[PDB]
Order: structure tokens, then C-alpha cells, then sequence
């Protein structure tokens, strides 16, 4: 191709696979020796002889690494490792971190996550999320595995940038979709935007309190029954044209108060859990909004001792 | 081969139940080699210990080491996970081991800013080993302009 990847990079095991092509966790032996994500994939090319999307999708992800938010993962390098008139092959190097927000939620002590450290983190992931929106790119599938948390607390957003396209069920392998951090208004298969990536925050920001998902549905239309349970039926004017499903088809429910489900959360909290988890995405609140409310005023960031 | 892939992969994951279901359901030796040449051990997600416990209290060898000599007492030290690095140091791992670079793991976790790593590590390490840059730990924390980290260690070295 163009570039030798494999003399820099060590392989060291495999951690995922998708439409692309595989992903490694890989040593870094120009570097100390660090561990680096390598992602494949594979480029098509066309007709014409140059390469499609994709190629500009990995273009977006080098335009947005060369503003080095701290809350995004830190793309390394971009290698052609191969090039014929069918197609590219390039490895992407990510940086990697060595431990998950599912981890970090787990392995906690009771009582669980301290106030303060809540906050934190949901500030900072609200920060990396607006970076992300106000460069127009939409998460999609935020969840605990692909929000990484360094050992000082840092949180790190990951997988995200490449479209969604057809792949031989996962090249046959790994096979259980997750739709509990899904919004409403994809689950309905309606139009979606960056308010799909709110819900999702809304879901984890639960989640830190419980140390449980808070809506664990089984297919889409279980997991819209799960999620109407608790936020209530929307009126007739928060339920998008045109979609097959029906208002109709659910229960009529009120709203329940919140606190059943998360305890712990202050005022301050719970209102702006709830404008993460409003049905109607015109509605729903924006991350650059979030990061403005009320509940992010103390934000005590490093005092002495 | 392939429960060497299975295992590695699940600890590289942090999916701590996989890991159980093959250790314990399935008895699967933990030091079996993935087709890279690796154990589950060197490969795992470091900040879940876990992972680290499990693997550990089944037989796996803690000392094992990488063709440049990292071992996995370097990498808990390097991403600063201090809850792991006990677990290996718990089950006998050897804080003196030295990678390619001659550095010992406080070498790694002094370049990384890792303070309360350095901390733990800094009574039991050879605080007079230089790196291949010639550095001792106390010269590496200087040379970073490191002052808490310099305190830690000088802390250690001045005995009288
Ligand atoms: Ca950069």
C-alpha cells in the first residue's frame, strides 16, 4: 500500500470486529511500548477509481484530531497498508484506555459513586458530546462500553465516526444488540438527529446513580414499553407522523416521579435527567445547553491536599 | 489457537462473567497462548481487577513477560491502575522486573504522572536503577518538573 503498519505496531489480542474489519489491542513499540486500538477497514473503491465515503468519513476523524479535545479518544495515525483497484486497506490507531465506564461502575465501593465524581463526569462527557455535535457528527450507540475512563478519571468518548452499513451479520459473529441507551425516536424507526445522543446521556447519567441500566427492554418495541412506563404516554402532538407504530399500541400512563427509580440524585440533577429524557427530540435538551445548567454550578475542580 | 483467543479476548474486553464461565465452567488453563504468542494476563483490561483476580487465583503465572521484557506489573503501573498492581503484587509479581528500556515499573508510572502508583511503589523499587537514558527515578521525576513526585522519592533514598 503505502504505509508498513505491522513494523510499528505489535498485535497483541483481539477486542472486536465490525462492518469494517477487525479491531486489535496493539503495543505501540515506537512509543514506550503503550497500548494502541488498530482498527481495519476496508475502503471500497468504484467505478471511477477512487475511494468512496469512507475514505471521507476517516477524513472527519483527522479534522476533528487536530483539535485534540481531552474528551474524545486521540486518533494517533491513519496507515495505508494496502491499495488495488477493488480496494484500500487502511488501520486506524486510536489511543486506548484501559477501562471501561461499565467497569468503573462496577468495581466501585458501596455506597457507590461519590456525588462530586458523578458530576464530574457527566460534565465532561457533555463536553466531549457538543464537540462532537457542533462538528455535525452523531454519536449513535453511546453506552458504558464505549465510554472509557482513564485511572485519573478521565472520560474518553470512543467508536464513533464510520457509517452504518451492511455487514454478513457481523461477519456471522457477535450477534446481541444492545437498545437500552436507544431514543424513542430511532426505536420508532422515525428521522434522527444529534437529540439521539442526549437520550442516551440521560440513560448513563441514571445509570451512575443505580449502577444498573434504567430501561432494559429485549426488542424495540419492549423497550418503548419499559421507557413510556416511566416518562408517561406523550400527547397526541409529541408523537412523530407517519411511523407504523401507533400511540395507541401502549398504555395510557402518567409520568412516575423519578425518584423510584434513581435515588441519591439532587433537585438539581433530576430536572436536567428529565430534559435529557423527554420524548419529543425537538424538545429534548442540547449538550451545549447541559453544560449550563444549574446542576454543573460547583464544579470543584481541584482544591489542595 | 483458540480458547487462547476466546480467554484473551474476554479479558481484553473486561467481560470479567466470560472469563469466569471459561475458568470456572469450563476449566480452561489460564496461561493458554493466543495466537499472537500471549496469555489472558498480558493482554487484559488493566483497570479491572477483577480480571486480574480471576485469572490469578486459577494458577496464571504473574511474571510472565513479552519478547522487550514488559510484563504485566509494567503496563498496571504505565496506565495507572493501582488497584490492579496490588492484585499482581498480592500474588507474587516482581516489582523489580525490567522492560527493554531498563525501566523498572515506577520508571513508567513517574512518565505517566501516576503519583499514587509511585507511592506504593516506590519503598519496594531500586530507587538507584537507571533507565537507558540514565535516569534513576528521582532524575526522571526532576527532568518532568515533577516536584510532588520528587518529594515522594527523595523521601525514600535519604535513610540517615
Ligand atoms: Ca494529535
Amino acid at each position: 500500500g503505502l504505509c508498513r503498519a505491522d513494523q510499528q505496531y505489535e498485535c497483541v489480542a483481539e477486542i472486536g470486529e465490525g462492518a469494517y474489519g477487525k479491531v486489535f489491542k496493539a503495543r505501540d513499540l515506537k512509543n514506550g511500548g503503550r497500548f494502541v486500538a488498530l482498527k481495519r477497514v476496508r475502503v471500497q473503491t468504484g467505478e471511477e477509481g477512487m475511494p468512496l465515503s469512507t475514505i471521507r468519513e476517516v477524513a472527519v476523524l483527522r479534522h476533528l484530531e487536530t483539535f485534540e479535545h481531552p474528551n474524545v479518544v486521540r486518533l494517533f495515525d491513519v496507515c495505508t497498508v494496502s491499495r488495488t483497484d477493488r480496494e484500500t486497506k487502511l488501520t486506524l490507531v486510536f489511543e486506548h484506555v484501559d477501562q471501561d465506564l461499565t467497569t468503573y461502575l462496577d468495581k466501585v465501593p458501596e455506597p457507590g459513586v461519590p456525588t462530586e465524581t458523578i458530576k464530574d463526569m457527566m460534565f465532561q462527557l457533555l463536553r466531549g458530546l457538543d464537540f462532537l455535535h457542533s462538528h455535525r457528527v452523531v454519536h449513535r450507540d453511546l453506552k458504558p462500553q464505549n465510554i472509557l475512563v482513564t485511572s485519573s478519571g478521565q472520560i474518553k468518548l470512543a467508536d464513533f465516526g464510520l457509517a452504518r452499513i451492511y455487514s454478513f451479520q457481523m461477519a456471522l459473529t457477535s450477534v446481541v444488540v444492545t437498545l437500552w441507551y436507544r431514543a424513542p425516536e430511532v426505536l420508532l424507526q422515525s428521522s434522527y438527529a444529534t437529540p439521539v445522543d442526549l437520550w442516551s446521556v440521560g440513560c448513563i447519567f441514571a445509570e451512575m446513580f443505580r449502577r444498573k441500566p434504567l430501561f432494559r427492554g429485549s426488542s424495540d418495541v419492549d423497550q418503548l414499553g419499559k421507557i413510556l412506563d416511566v416518562i408517561g404516554l406523550p400527547g397526541e402532538e409529541d408523537w412523530p407522523r407517519d411511523v407504523a407504530l401507533p400511540r395507541q399500541a401502549f398504555h395510557s400512563k402518567s409520568a412516575q416521579p423519578i425518584e423510584k427509580f434513581v435515588t441519591d440524585i439532587d433537585e438539581l440533577g433530576k430536572d436536567l435527567l428529565l430534559k435529557c429524557l423527554t420524548f419529543n427530540p425537538a424538545k429534548r435538551i442540547s449538550a451545549y445547553s447541559a453544560l449550563s445548567h444549574p446542576y454543573f454550578q460547583d464544579l470543584e475542580r481541584c482544591k489542595e491536599n | 489457537v483458540c480458547v487462547g483467543d476466546r480467554l484473551s479476548g474476554a479479558a481484553a474486553r473486561g467481560d470479567v462473567q466470560e472469563v469466569r464461565r471459561l475458568l470456572h465452567r469450563e476449566l480452561v488453563h489460564p496461561d493458554a497462548l493466543n495466537r499472537f504468542g500471549k496469555t489472558a494476563l498480558q493482554v487484559m483490561m488493566f483497570g479491572s481487577p477483577a480480571v486480574a483476580l480471576e485469572l490469578l487465583k486459577q494458577g496464571a503465572s504473574p511474571n510472565v513477560q513479552d519478547a522487550s521484557g514488559t510484563s504485566p506489573v509494567h503496563d498496571a503501573a504505565r496506565t495507572g491502575f493501582l488497584d490492579t498492581l496490588k492484585v499482581l503484587v498480592e500474588h507474587g509479581a516482581d516489582v523489580n522486573a525490567l522492560d527493554s528500556t531498563g525501566s523498572l515499573p515506577i520508571h513508567l508510572a513517574i512518565r505517566e504522572g501516576h503519583s499514587s502508583v509511585v507511592s506504593f511503589l516506590a519503598p519496594e523499587s531500586d530507587l538507584h536503577h537507571r533507565d537507558a537514558s540514565g535516569l534513576t527515578p528521582l532524575e526522571l521525576a526532576r527532568q518532568r518538573g515533577a516536584q510532588n513526585l520528587m518529594d515522594i522519592l527523595q523521601g525514600h533514598m535519604m535513610i540517615p
